């Protein structure tokens, strides 16, 4: 039965994000410039897990009809787009920051500050809102006014240009940046290790970790957008078959949001040290000649 | 100038099947639904079904599920309705029509009128 | 007299050293000599080795989230104490001979020489997040026991001590700093002229700096404000070459100079560490283990030539700025020196009434 | 906190004699002590710091020595100007602690 | 060269009293300021201390929470504010100066003031 | 299903008169639409959204509505207004039409 299986995926997202938010906000040992960006990412994932997935599950449970009043549909679409775009751009920004830190270590420490974190947060959220704004302006078109007998979805005829350009802007532009940054960072690591007698293993292990982290993003978010572009740009292709695949593929992108916080929080030692502390709650001498 | 054209009168024997066509002109033809209606001589109107051209989605009336079939051709710009197993009761005028729609933004919802009815065609069954 | 001794965790190896601060004259550096006491019964056939190392370390908690730590070596030296090298033929200092006479025959000496041009000991301010080790140049002396040098050493047979390399103020005072500047605006009516000076060159830690300012304005403008600041410059070479600047003391005066007028004033400033805790990357003198230390002192170099093989280089400057309302600014900089005087007794290496 | 014990409390000496005063500490204060002299009705004056160094301008008759945790002050030749009270202070740890003080009488 | 102490005790049975000291020839950022109390028929004691370079103030256990120490750079003065006096706090007070780099001893002393607390 | 009942079936009105026609519903609906048909001609939209006149309709006609009650009235009757009127709803499937009301002249 689908309900219990989906609920045991809905719950971990909320739990994991809430733990991170509480931990960051509570203790001063974890309060500094970098952690605020992770707080923003946790907020985005929590808002994804709180509003979108329950309503999507409700629409799956019924015969794809719309139970809530009619006016609420454009708001739901707008929230979905906004939250997903915000999460993706947060991941891209984290990757770029990591590369800049590795390339020049001393400059990064001086430039890093609280004001820079605020500026970055504001920029990312402004981009997400600007991308997601146009959807409620052009409302959906329906044959009847009864909510019980219609279905909420972005039809090709009304939103073809928006789907094409939003797919290009939301996903592929970050993808190119991550792809180039990975190679640049790995190349930097190899040359740096070339010059500077026992730190080789650490650099190699870090390179492996970065590769795995990149693969996780690519695998989770690629098929849905590939299918969406194919559906838009292929007239000969059968629409029903593509829609059946798309409805399945959206859920992997949804699960990515729950998966994301663990990778970034668990490897960090300070979080585990604070958890342990809260759960709990040779010498140079002398001689006279 | 939106125009709809239909085939001429038909006389068919009892126990046969025949298709009727509706050809559109003056608009996209893939952004609006097509409805089919039947009017008996000196009687009220009845609703048969509607079809959405781009993906072929259809909705049917319960009383006419067995009798009627709906199809479309995008390149030729034609809509077809097929009737099978005809009886004496089924002899009336048939209309293909395009109806208005409702647009709902986040503030309000409103209806835009684009209704236009093509002239019907007569079908008779006799032996 | 006092001698500093340390023992290995197992306790077989003990190292005696005379002092922890070695003065760096420009031409030459004090030798590093000492004694090591060993137990022959425990040593079947292994040897005792002594190593001096100068290292540049930089670790970040953000990097430490991954497996990242940066360390580079600038100077390495090695010596074999026991068994004694066959050549021997090395003179001994008086303290070494006294130590050997007091101890038994098992004690053996060691000596190191440092070349002239190497960086001094400097650390960088950690900041609230960093709570691990330190960042900057460090000097260490380590004695271990090994059958061969290539073999991996263990904690049981190793002793580690930290030493320092410092500099003190020169005896002869330098000349008096001064500076002069003239500026012409868009219309060639008249120039604006600014002159600034300091009291003297060499300043000790915690002493006031007096700046004399003399301005004359003959243009059709208005001077809104005057700003006096003291700035630290640090040059670092770790995988890159870079410069870094920080203001340490500031002062803002709202004195207005009318057209066709003159103005003269004297200002006083002091650089200190009480209000510079939040600034990150500030340079400091250098710590043995986690104690407060003053601001970093100037680095003295041989004037004829320079070769960039050094980690961190520190210097200071004083800036005077006039703000012009209609348009533009005027600025002037002067150089000075900030160092300790020579002490009669060795500095304490901790808080003296320590809490 | 460290408790410092000083002896002898009171002594009488004639001109030209040599006198010794001793002090002891519960823990090792690591050679960081100072000796002060106070005449009646006036503030104290520093005499010896670092347990061996003699303050500038002090006559060389005064000497200080350390052995273990025992610190001793010695005056070789006594003069009429050398009758006062003498205090011993340690400053390795906070709070700093003074001794009882001993009186020299003619 | 000289430390001048003022604000003598005004025979306060209970309340607040402010003692001030003025220094000549000393820079506050290069020295540490200490207060030393001497009771009648007793040895010296330690009361409070301040260092301005790092910005630190230390008090004794007995007077913690009732005494405060501060210094002002503009006028080169040091203040001790005393609250909730008792019968035990009757003594002669002294102000003393040390060296910041590095500590040797209390080398310059003040003249001292008399403070008396009576019923 | 939503069943619509239209009254009266046949009515007579002399030129220069005001008349009304009623359409009732089985269940509550939001809005109702009205069509007019002449003999030998396909029907044409006449009033939509329960009050608004379609383009070309004169000013005489008017509409009134509420939940399970709707009506169409004319200010002054004229000779050119003899035809058949239908009321439909566009709320939920399947769509339904009224029986129809026929208007005649009286002399
Ligand atoms: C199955 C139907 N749904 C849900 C109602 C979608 O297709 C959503 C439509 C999205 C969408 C369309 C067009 C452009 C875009 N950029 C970013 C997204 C996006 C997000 C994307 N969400 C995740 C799914
Ligand atoms: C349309 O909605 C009505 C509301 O009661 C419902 O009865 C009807 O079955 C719906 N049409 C469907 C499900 O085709």
């Amino acid at each position: 039965w689908a309900a219990l299986l989906i609920l045991m995926v809905i719950i971990p997202t909320i739990g994991g994000n809430t733990l991170v938010i509480l931990a960051v906000s509570l203790e001063k040992k974890l309060q500094y410039a970098t952690n605020y960006f992770l707080m923003s990412l946790a907020v985005a994932d929590l808002l994804v897990g709180l509003f979108v997935m329950p309503i999507a599950l409700l629409t799956i449970m019924f015969e794809a009809m719309w139970p809530l009043p009619l006016v609420l549909c454009p708001a739901w679409l707008f929230l979905d787009v906004l939250f997903s775009t915000a999460s993706i751009w947060h991941l891209c920004a984290i990757s770029v920051d990591r590369y800049i830190a590795i390339k020049k270590p001393i400059q990064a420490n001086q430039y890093n500050s609280r004001a820079t974190a605020f500026i970055k947060i504001t920029v990312v959220w402004l981009i997400s809102i600007g991308i997601a704004i146009p959807v409620p302006i052009k409302g959906i078109e329906t044959d009847v006014d009864n909510p019980n007998n219609i279905t909420c979805v972005l039809t090709k005829e009304r939103f073809g240009d928006f789907m094409l350009f939003g797919s290009l802007a939301a996903f592929f532009t970050p993808l190119a940046i991550m792809i180039v940054t990975y190679f640049l960072t790995i190349h930097a690591l190899q040359k740096v290790r070339l010059l500077s007698r026992q730190t080789i293993s650490n650099l190699q292990r870090a390179s492996k970790v970065l590769g795995i982290v990149f693969f996780l993003f690519l695998l989770m978010w690629c098929p849905f957008f590939i299918t969406n572009i194919t559906l838009v740009l292929c007239d000969s292709c059968n629409q029903t078959t593509l829609q059946m695949l798309l409805e399945i593929f959206v859920w992997i992108g949804y699960v990515s949001s729950g998966v994301n916080p663990l990778v970034y929080t668990l490897f960090n030692k300070t979080f585990r040290d604070a958890f342990g502390r809260y759960i709990t709650c040779i010498q140079s001498s002398s001689i006279i000649l | 100038e939106v125009q709809l054209q239909q085939s001429g009168p038909e006389l068919v024997k009892p126990g046969a099947s025949v298709k009727l066509s509706c050809k559109a002109s003056g608009y996209t033809f893939t952004s609006s639904w097509m409805h089919w209606v039947k009017q008996r001589p000196g009687q009220g109107l009845e609703w048969i079904g509607n079809i959405y051209p781009s993906n072929g989605g259809t909705n049917y009336n319960e009383r006419f599920k067995s009798k009627a079939t709906l199809t479309v051709d995008r390149s030729s710009n034609t809509a077809y309705m097929q009737l099978s197993s005809l009886t004496s009761e089924d002899s009336a005028v048939y209309f293909c029509a395009r109806f208005g729609s409702f647009i709902t933004t986040i503030l309000t919802t409103y209806y835009n009128p684009v209704d236009y009815w093509g002239q019907g065609t007569t079908l008779t069954v006799s032996s | 007299t006092r001698v500093f001794k340390k023992a290995s965790p197992n306790g077989k190896l003990t190292v005696y050293l005379g002092k922890r601060d070695f003065v760096d004259h420009i031409d030459l550096v004090d030798p590093v000599d000492g004694v090591v006491l060993v137990d022959p019964e425990y040593l079947k056939e292994r040897r005792v080795y002594v190593t001096l190392t100068c290292a540049f370390r930089y670790g970040r908690e953000d990097l430490d989230v991954l497996g990242l730590t940066f360390r580079k070596d600038l100077f390495v030296a090695n010596v074999q104490s026991f068994p004694p090298a066959p050549e021997d033929k090395k003179p001994l200092t008086r303290l070494q001979e006294r130590l050997i006479k007091k101890l038994g025959e098992h004690a053996y000496p060691f000596t190191f020489e440092i070349p002239p041009n190497l960086p001094c000991s400097v650390t960088l301010q950690p900041g609230p997040e960093d709570t691990g080790k330190a960042c900057g140049v460090d000097y260490e002396v380590k004695a271990f026991c090994a059958e061969n040098l290539e073999e991996k050493i263990h904690k049981r047979n190793s002793v580690r001590l930290v030493i320092e390399k410092v500099q003190y103020a020169p005896e002869r005072p330098g000349p008096q700093p001064t500076a002069e500047t003239t500026r012409q605006f868009l219309m060639s009516d008249k120039p604006l002229h600014l002159e600034a000076s300091l009291d003297k060159e060499i300043y000790y830690h915690g002493e006031p700096i007096s700046v004399n300012v003399h301005v004359t304005n003959n243009t059709n403008k208005t001077v809104k404000k005057i700003k006096i600041s003291v700035r630290q410059y640090a040059d670092i070479c770790l995988f890159n070459t870079a410069q870094y600047k920080c203001p340490v003391a500031m002062e803002e005066a709202d004195d207005t100079v009318a057209p066709s007028s003159t103005f003269c004033k004297v200002y006083t400033l002091t650089p200190f560490l009480a209000n510079n805790r939040e600034k990150r990357g500030l340079a400091l003198d250098g710590k043995l283990k986690h104690e407060d230390t003053n601001l970093a002192s100037s680095t003295l170099l041989r004037e004829g030539a320079n070769r960039e093989i050094l980690g961190i280089i520190v210097s200071y400057k004083v800036k005077v700025k006039l703000v012009v309302s209609r348009g533009g600014d005027v600025a002037v900089e002067l150089p000075f020196t900030l160092m300790h005087p020579k002490p009669k007794e060795e500095p304490p290496h901790r808080e003296v009434p320590e809490n | 906190d460290i408790q410092m014990t000083q002896s002898p409390s009171s002594l009488s000496a004639s001109v030209g004699d040599r006198v010794t005063i001793t002090c002891r500490a519960s823990q090792s204060v690591s050679s960081a002590v100072a000796w002060y002299q106070q005449k009646p009705g006036k503030a104290p004056k520093l005499l010896i710091y670092s347990a061996s160094s003699l303050y500038s301008g002090v006559p060389s008759r005064f000497s200080g020595s350390r052995s273990g945790t025992d610190f001793t002050l010695t005056i070789s030749s006594l003069q009429p100007e050398d009758f006062a009270t003498y205090y011993c202070q340690q400053y390795k740890y906070v709070p700093v602690t003074f001794g009882q003080g001993t009186k020299v009488e003619i | 060269v000289q430390l001048v102490e003022s604000g003598g005790g005004l025979v306060q049975p209970g309340g607040s009293l402010r003692l001030s000291c003025a220094a000549s020839g000393f820079n506050v950022y290069s020295s540490s300021i200490h207060w030393v109390r001497q009771a009648p028929g007793k040895g010296l004691r330690w009361v409070a201390s301040i260092s301005s370079y790092y910005g630190y103030t230390y008090y004794a256990d007995s007077v913690k929470g009732r005494f405060t120490i501060s210094a002002d750079t503009s006028k080169n003065t040091a203040y001790l504010q005393m609250n909730s006096l008792r019968a035990e706090d009757t003594a002669v007070y002294y102000c003393a100066r040390s060296r910041q780099f590095w500590y040797s001893g209390l080398d310059y002393w003040g003249q001292g003031t008399l403070v008396t607390v009576s019923s | 299903d939503i069943v619509l009942i239209q009254s009266p079936a046949i009515m007579s009105a002399s030129p220069g008169e005001k008349v009304t026609i009623t359409c009732s519903a089985s269940s509550s609906v939001s809005y109702m639409h009205w069509f007019q048909q002449k003999p030998g001609t396909s029907p044409k939209l006449w009033i939509y959204s329960t009050s608004n006149l379609a383009s070309g309709v004169p000013a005489r006609f008017s509409g009134s509505g509420s939940g399970t009650s709707y009506s169409l009235t004319i200010s002054r009757m004229e000779a050119e207004d003899a035809a058949t009127y239908y009321c439909q709803q566009r709320s939920s499937y399947p769509l339904t039409f009224g029986a129809g009301t026929k208007l005649e002249i009286k002399r």
